[PDB]
């Protein structure tokens, strides 16, 4: 039996402020819906995700959660704006759907503390935030999804990214390319070529295919279409190289968001 | 200090990875075998949430 | 395959590998050999023993 | 294989006739569809599953069918209602989503009587039922959803209901109450506050976030969201207390609807 | 890890021509998606999966994989038709539902040959096709769908269907008939009546009822609604007659479409 | 076709504590720490113990070898 409950009220909610959504340790967070009014989702910035002080997950502004779960297709209501650290869209492959798409959720168990960090904007009409959690018995953290930010500059013509951190262990779900002008994009390991410089329109078309939405001016390299973790990247530590060959029409700065996978470690990614 | 250095292995294959998925299966199913029992719920009754708690690590 | 030797002396190593006893366990392998020795020395015999020599053939007959 | 049948002729279809649809024993029936016309869903009351003459689930009116295959967002069509006997939402957690899903079919192995009985309304133009039958291989009844009907008054401010029946063995898929004024609603069990007072903007969002479909002046607390049958309500023999706790704004009757489960018995619930 | 791949060229695409996908032998390819541009999927005729010269699966013309897919409710775009080999509708028994899908991929382990042909119409107006190919790790041929046409003159009243080829050991997934005036059909194996004279209408809604669409001027009779491959019809070696009973309206020569189902062998059905 | 795996009942151990004590003998138990605590208060040395004894809200410890 699942716990859904009204958290504590969110301390000092106002235009210009830094809130935190501090999470009660000893359960386990499937979902948390948070729900805002008199500020927009682009008005709630540097959105963080803690386990101890330690990073997870990482959003420029909470539009970024909102297009993260319309990727997926997922229940959007204006007005509210969910967490969903259970993935459910994952397929069991030796196990049930439902082992691999719970295997996501949040645990707290041996935490010291859970926090989702984050800036009201100044212009904030009149800010008012409010949070439910939908829980399940305590689990350690385990597996978890990371989600990563890097701003790198393209270019109009042929741009590489070689230069993403490659954890030990951990896997690359999928990577998000934010910029307008991308025309294909080419993704290599070891000099093998997993993903042919693909057209924007082919990607999104496949995309699609599995039931994924295209966002708007991002090209994403989903690794995990099938729903199955283990055709995500695995990042082995003999690898030596991890690139990407991005074909822009303009010169702009991109961001690259990228989906790490892992179980979290007190001293790991 | 320790160290690897140059190894073979079978190409897409799952790894030892997949042994700790398989972990977390096992886990999955400790959890539906006290979903099965009401004794399992009331286990699950005395779980307080709070900012605080003891925390533990060291290397042995 | 490897050996005892290079087996143990690579295995008490348990892991990593550096310095002349990786390079030489990185590049191992088994051997063969090849030599002139009593195939060459009979056959010298036989042209030893056939001298001046004397002519001996095939290919005619009945056939 | 599944074989599809032409169920015999409804006896006595027409307007104030009690019919029935005598189902034949012997195998297993996965979904029956009831094809009506010359007559509203809500002009067919008091529709009763039986089992060798004890009733399994009941409905006010056909009306509440269509609204149940319409929560789940089951496939609605005119001049046809369905009865769905294995639950298509099943999610295996330790079994297949096949086998969870099937599990609830009803099967008639040992069965002397299995039957649908029902009325139809006075004012029916001009009634004409028919049914077809999706079966498969015999099993005994087994598990079964039992819909049991409750009416209870709701007040302008805050009810309590706490009588209602705890089957041991049994569990509670969900609770809907249909009630025009219900602002908010909290579930308990032996002080154990499962279900926080969630207003209904709150529970309805979690009811969307999956796949679910809002009904009309119905307050809906599904135990089984994720589709695993381990997550609902297990009536156990020690629980002391089955609390609801209504937060209302207007004064009426309200209907509350309960979606039992268990191993059917002869001389059981 | 899967890989996305832009395969070769196709050699000589032009109006009046007869092309062909010549796929590389070693990998597995799970789906492959056709882009065609000044020429209508109607115009690309006599499509055939040939696998060491032998046909696998054939089309009329490119349109019936265009419904194929529609049927199946899977993703449709204009400009782009894909083969889906691994069916995404299957979902497993005694095995996860990725299995269950994945074991219909087109493995070409083993294989001399792996082509796609077709013809192109002499209407064309300028035949453009290219094709890209999601692979997986190599595989023998295996379980293959095998999609087989047959002609057959329907009248108005009653027709029966028995000669329909029954591979030993092979399956039949599901049957579709292409003509306008189709009322009802019944499906009998033996005497065995496993699919009632249904009417349209009432099979339709069954399609429906499974998240199926239902195609024009087709009857279709799904033995997989349910996605399991069990329920297929299994060609068993002891079978003595296999009849479809049509009742039409008018008189016409039906396409029947049969989805056979088998491991492949170089020398079978 | 398929082999299904096995679904069982595990460890699961429910411990009720059935605390059964006579309302009047408790009341006399309830008296006698009453006393106890009276005892602690005659003496400077009881005042003492439980001048060490505070409360916190957690603990932590870290370290590495
Ligand atoms: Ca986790
Ligand atoms: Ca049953
Ligand atoms: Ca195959």
């Amino acid at each position: 039996m699942r716990s859904f409950l009204n958290l504590n009220s969110i301390p000092n909610v106002a235009a210009g402020n830094s809130c935190s959504i501090k999470l009660p340790i000893g359960q386990t967070y499937e979902v948390i819906d948070l729900r805002y009014s008199g500020v927009t989702p682009s008005q709630i910035k540097n959105v963080r995700v803690e386990l101890d002080g330690r990073l997870l997950s990482t959003y420029k502004t909470l539009n970024d959660l909102i297009l993260e779960n319309t990727r997926h297709k997922r229940k959007i209501k204006a007005g509210v704006v969910s967490f969903h650290f259970v993935r459910p869209e994952m397929k069991g492959v030796n196990v049930t759907d439902l082992v691999q798409q719970r295997m996501f959720a949040l645990g707290t168990v041996g935490l010291t503390t859970c926090e989702i960090k984050f800036d009201i904007d100044e212009a904030a009409a009149g800010p008012k935030l409010s949070a439910i959690a939908q829980k399940s018995v305590g689990t350690a953290p385990s597996w978890l999804t990371m989600r990563r930010n890097f701003f790198k500059q393209l270019n109009n013509g042929t741009t590489e990214i070689a230069d993403l951190p490659r954890p030990v262990g951990y896997r690359i779900a999928a990577i998000h390319i934010k910029a307008a002008g991308v025309d294909a994009v080419e993704f290599q390991i070891d000099g093998t070529k997993w993903r042919d410089l693909l057209k924007k329109a082919d990607n999104d078309y496949i995309l699609e295919q599995y039931g994924k939405a295209v966002l708007d001016n991002t090209y994403t390299i989903d690794f995990m279409l099938e729903g199955d973790v283990y055709q995500s990247v695995l990042l082995d530590q003999m690898i030596q190289d991890l690139r990407l060959k991005i074909d822009s029409t303009m010169d702009e700065q991109a961001e690259i968001i990228v989906e790490y996978m892992g179980v979290w470690s007190r001293n790991g990614f | 200090t320790s160290v690897p250095t140059n190894q073979s292995v079978w190409g897409n294959v799952s790894t030892g990875l997949d042994a700790l998925i398989s972990g977390w299966a096992r886990v999955e199913q400790i959890k539906a075998a006290k979903a099965s029992t009401g004794q399992g719920r009331v286990e699950q009754a005395m779980t307080p949430e709070l900012d605080n708690g003891a925390a533990v690590v060291v290397e042995a | 395959d490897a050996l005892q030797d290079d087996f143990i002396a690579y295995d008490d190593r348990i892991k990593a590998w550096l310095g002349t006893h990786d390079r030489h366990k990185d590049f191992l392998a088994e051997i063969l050999d090849h030599e002139r020795r009593v195939k060459p020395v009979y056959r010298k015999l036989i042209g030893n023993i056939i001298d001046a020599s004397t002519i001996r053939a095939a290919s005619g007959v009945e056939l």
